[PDB]
């Protein structure tokens, strides 16, 4: 598991970026935005894990994410929240 | 009484008529079905959905309905019998004549009332009779049809044809180029939920015809009570030969008889008024009085014609 | 506050059924608030009396549910009496 | 006989579930005997004042199923649901229709 | 004889009635069909509250006629 | 095995008397469950930080009316305050 | 009078097509992102946390909500400040922008 | 349809008639009859 | 179908006057 970041490719940036409402895409952001989606998902899984291995476990639930999101602000219902 | 489930009601100016399997036709793979049943009964491809069922009804808090006979009542002399808040009507419509509409009601049928035997026509009621017999739960009504020859409604008709061709029309030129005696029928095989029926177009109302009122040479409608007659219903018969198909004149501009022209004996229905109408010589009451043949004779007839013009037309 | 207003009436019902069905109501409630008033196009006309959206519901057209041979009876009985409309 | 504490105020929401998650949820030492029939009215109006946009939206579509997309459409189409729940995300309620005007072609 | 019963609600009962029964006649009808207790009703009719103990022939009430049954609401 | 608890059929006994023919969708109603347990908590959170401020020691039908009032936006706010108020008199009269 | 009724080669200019995706994706409720990259990429990602996490299936699916619901917000915000320059396109400088004044930077 | 055309004008009718009436009642040999009944039509 | 389809069918494909058909409808039977 090296180098997986390419996995989200242009077409899927493309489909994010038309649901937003924006109508010409330059050619850089398709790096700007694999780092933003990086930093992001560094942010969520630290503290999902952390919340996982406080509880003696070694797998990481959907209610350990759900508190990792509402932890930052952002909650998200639909998964046992 | 039941209704139907699964077949295909005559609407939208569409007949429906089941078929079975026949392997002397190659062009066409399936000829006609005798019926259900040996002996007529009541047509259930030209039916209202609201009509259920020799014996028809509709429930208690149904508007009028009706049902027509099978058999196609051409010419000659035919008698037959019916049997009978809950109101029916007896009498006889052409194609026309919606199924939803009480018989009479429009300008193609004519029809008797059960509460006063009165008349009914053009939506008008009549009282042409002066007995004033009230009629019971267990009467039987007697109807004698006598129509012209065929001869002489085909040349009524090509009477028609000399006045139509110039005298009212003097598209003009393609209408003035527009078979009497030669039947010439469409049908296309369907299959509606597995089921297999025959498609046919049917006639549309139209203005009424003038000239004297078109009628049919010596036609006549009896109507008897137990023996005793009561009068004659109706003269001056509407000839058919007058009758125009659903037709897009549209298309075969842009581009440029079915067997089944009569009146038939149409039997309607209201909050629930039964009743049931007899067709065969043995179960026929009154056959001796008029001294013939029952309607049952007729079915045959148009058994064997439809039967006949199905092995000519394969070519 | 309107549709605050209808629930507690609705559940004021509900709240009365105990006692019985002949109570039911029209479930589309939800319509603006109009009037009628004369009219540009015709004699009478519906005014809209306070301002709406786009894509909202406004009102039902309701009448008396007829099958297609009374309604052409009764159009052409209303043609005879001079209504034409 | 019994009589269940949320039917002698007229709700739907339990009142006797809403006193024990008051109480043993640490939220004070001591929990007065009305404040959990107040929060159970609270949540049950907010919880109907929603689902009633969420059947006018599924019913304004032709279904008659309250699905995640409707509930999304109910909250965001309102101005003050829309402030209640400005900062959660409603999973699998897409996002509402909006193209900006420079955008549109003339 | 016919007569009609327009509740609020928008529907309309047609009660089946002789000239000759009493109001209480009347209530009890509209029990009997609708299972309203006659004590939590309240009839109307031409602007005049019906009075509890006099009879419906007392009012020149005649088949066909409509009146208005309004209910005495409560908790 | 062991039972879990929610707040589906109160969520649907509500929905059977807003619209009484429409029906609720599964994740739809898990998403219900999860907006009332999460409005439930901003409330009594809030509720007790108001009277843990002023020094009580319990947490009444009146911190509770603050909390509504102080979370709930402009409107929302007066019609929770009136079915809430409503409830309660129905409740302690009865 | 009557009865009124309710019923009775090729090639687009530049900037058609995505004035259509953008009305077919703002009203469809789907993911935008296949679903084993994002599964393989939070795997690799929780590699620097803990060696070996067995990651529920609702985790995972959990996360790919958020990572859209997101990724789309800070589009919109980046799309404002691009008309906002008085162009169309948006650039890298527009995303860093939006990430500035939102918070997300500092 | 040409064909439809002369056998409706030379034989359809009699032999339709021919037809209907052993149809009214069937004999055993309705071929023949009836080969007899338009023979001595012409 | 039985009795007289075939014989029917033959004739017609056979067809000159009427009585060439009566004869060939004679001798099919």
């Amino acid at each position: 598991l090296r180098d997986n970041i390419q996995g989200i490719t242009k077409p899927a940036i493309r489909r994010l970026a038309r649901r937003g409402g924006v109508k010409r895409i330059s050619g850089l952001i398709y790096e700007e935005t694999r780092g933003v989606l990086k930093v992001f998902l560094e942010n969520v899984i630290r503290d999902a894990v952390t919340y996982t291995e406080h509880a003696k476990r070694k797998t990481v639930t959907a209610m350990d994410v759900v508190y990792a999101l509402k932890r930052q602000g952002r909650t998200l219902y639909g998964f046992g929240g | 009484f039941v209704r139907t489930e699964d077949i295909p009601l005559n609407r939208r100016h569409f007949v429906y008529r089941p078929c079975s399997a026949n392997p002397f036709f190659t062009i066409l793979g399936y000829g006609c079905t005798e019926y259900p049943f040996d002996h007529s009964g009541m047509s259930v491809m030209d039916r209202s959905e609201g009509l259920s069922i020799d014996l028809v009804s509709v429930p208690d808090q149904y508007g009028w309905r009706t049902a027509r006979s099978d058999v196609c009542i051409k010419e000659g002399m035919t008698y037959w019998e019916v049997e009978v808040t809950p109101h029916l009507r007896f009498g006889v419509c052409r194609r026309e004549a919606s199924l939803e509409a009480p018989v009479g009601f429009d300008v193609y049928g004519y029809g008797i009332r059960d509460i006063s035997l009165e008349s009914i026509h053009e939506g008008k009621l009549n009282c042409v009779l002066e007995n004033g017999s009230p009629l019971k739960e267990g009467d039987k009504i007697g109807f004698l049809l006598s129509l012209p020859s065929i001869h002489t409604q085909i040349k009524q008709a090509k009477e028609f044809t000399k006045r139509r061709i110039f005298a009212l029309n003097s598209n003009k030129e393609f209408q003035r180029a527009l078979e009497y005696n030669d039947v010439v029928r469409d049908q296309i095989a369907i299959r509606y939920k597995n089921q297999l029926f025959f498609e046919a177009t049917d006639y549309v109302k139209t203005t009424k015809p003038e000239y004297d009122y078109y009628q049919l040479e010596d036609s006549y409608l009896a109507i008897f009570q137990n023996g005793k007659y009561l009068g004659k219903a109706f003269e001056n018969l509407k000839p058919l030969l007058f009758s125009e198909l659903q037709y897009n004149e549209k298309f075969y501009l842009g581009y440029w008889n079915n067997n089944k022209l009569g009146y038939y004996p149409t039997i309607s229905c209201f909050n629930g008024g039964t009743a049931r109408i007899i067709s065969e010589e043995d179960k026929l009451e009154y056959l001796d009085q008029i001294r013939v043949n029952t309607l049952d004779t007729l079915y045959k007839e148009q058994i064997a014609e439809d039967i006949v013009w199905d092995i000519i037309d394969e070519l | 506050d309107n549709r605050a207003s209808n629930r507690r009436f609705q559940q004021d019902i509900e709240a009365q059924k105990a006692a019985i069905l002949l109570s039911l109501n029209q479930l589309n409630k939800r319509k603006k608030p109009v009037m009628f008033a004369r009219s540009a196009i015709h004699n009478w006309g519906l005014y809209a009396l306070d301002s709406i959206a786009a894509k909202e519901m406004i009102i039902e057209y309701v009448g008396e549910r007829i099958r297609q041979p009374v309604a052409e009876m009764r159009e052409k009985r209303y043609l005879k009496n001079g209504i034409g409309s | 006989k019994a009589k269940t504490r949320s039917s002698r105020a007229g709700l739907q929401f339990p009142v006797g579930r809403v006193h024990r998650l008051l109480r043993k949820g640490n939220y004070a030492e001591r929990v007065g005997a009305g404040a959990p029939v107040y929060l159970a009215a609270v949540l049950e109006y907010l919880t109907a004042e929603i689902l009633e946009l969420a059947g006018n939206a599924a019913r304004d579509n032709k279904k008659t199923r309250i699905i995640p997309r409707h509930l999304q459409l109910a909250v965001r189409n309102d101005e003050e649901l829309n402030k209640l729940l400005g900062r959660v995300t409603i999973a699998q309620g897409g996002v509402l229709p909006n193209i900006q005007s420079v955008l549109l072609p003339k | 004889m016919q007569i009609f019963v327009k509740t609020l609600t928008g529907k309309t009962i047609t009660l089946e009635v002789e000239p000759s029964d009493t109001i209480e006649n009347v209530k009890a009808k509209i029990q009997d069909k609708e299972g309203i207790p006659p004590d939590q009703q309240r009839l109307i009719f031409a602007g005049k509250q019906l009075e509890d103990g006099r009879t419906l022939s007392d009012y020149n009430i005649q088949k066909e006629s409509t009146l208005h049954l309004v209910l005495r609401l409560r908790g | 095995k062991t039972r879990k608890e929610s707040y589906a059929i109160y969520v649907y006994k509500v929905l059977k008397q807003v619209h009484p023919d429409t029906g609720i969708s599964s994740k739809a109603m898990s998403i219900m469950n999860s907006f009332v347990n999460d409005v439930f908590e901003r409330i009594a959170g809030e509720a007790s930080r108001l009277a843990h401020y002023n020094k009580r020691s319990t947490i009444t039908s009146r911190e509770i009316q603050t909390a509504v009032r102080l979370l709930l936006p402009g409107e929302l706010a007066k019609h929770a305050v009136s079915e809430g108020t409503k409830a309660v008199t129905c409740y302690t009269s009865a | 009078a009557r009865t009124l009724q309710t019923a009775r080669p090729h090639r687009y200019r530049p900037g058609t097509v995505a004035l259509r995706e953008i009305r077919r994706y703002q009203k469809s409720t789907e993911l935008l992102i296949r679903k084993l990259p994002f599964q393989r990429l939070v795997r690799e990602i929780a590699q620097d946390f803990k060696t070996d996490l067995r990651f529920q299936s609702s985790a995972v699916l959990a996360l790919q909500e958020a990572s859209e619901a997101y990724l789309v917000a800070l589009f919109e915000d980046t799309n404002l400040c691009a008309i906002h320059a008085k162009r169309v396109t948006i650039l890298p400088k527009d995303i860093q922008l939006a990430r500035r004044i939102r918070g997300e930077r500092a | 349809s040409q064909t439809r055309k002369y056998l409706n004008t030379n034989v359809t009718p009699h032999l339709l008639a021919g037809m209907r009436l052993i149809a009214v009642q069937q004999p055993e040999d309705p071929l023949r009859v009836l080969g007899e009944y338009l023979i001595e039509q012409s």
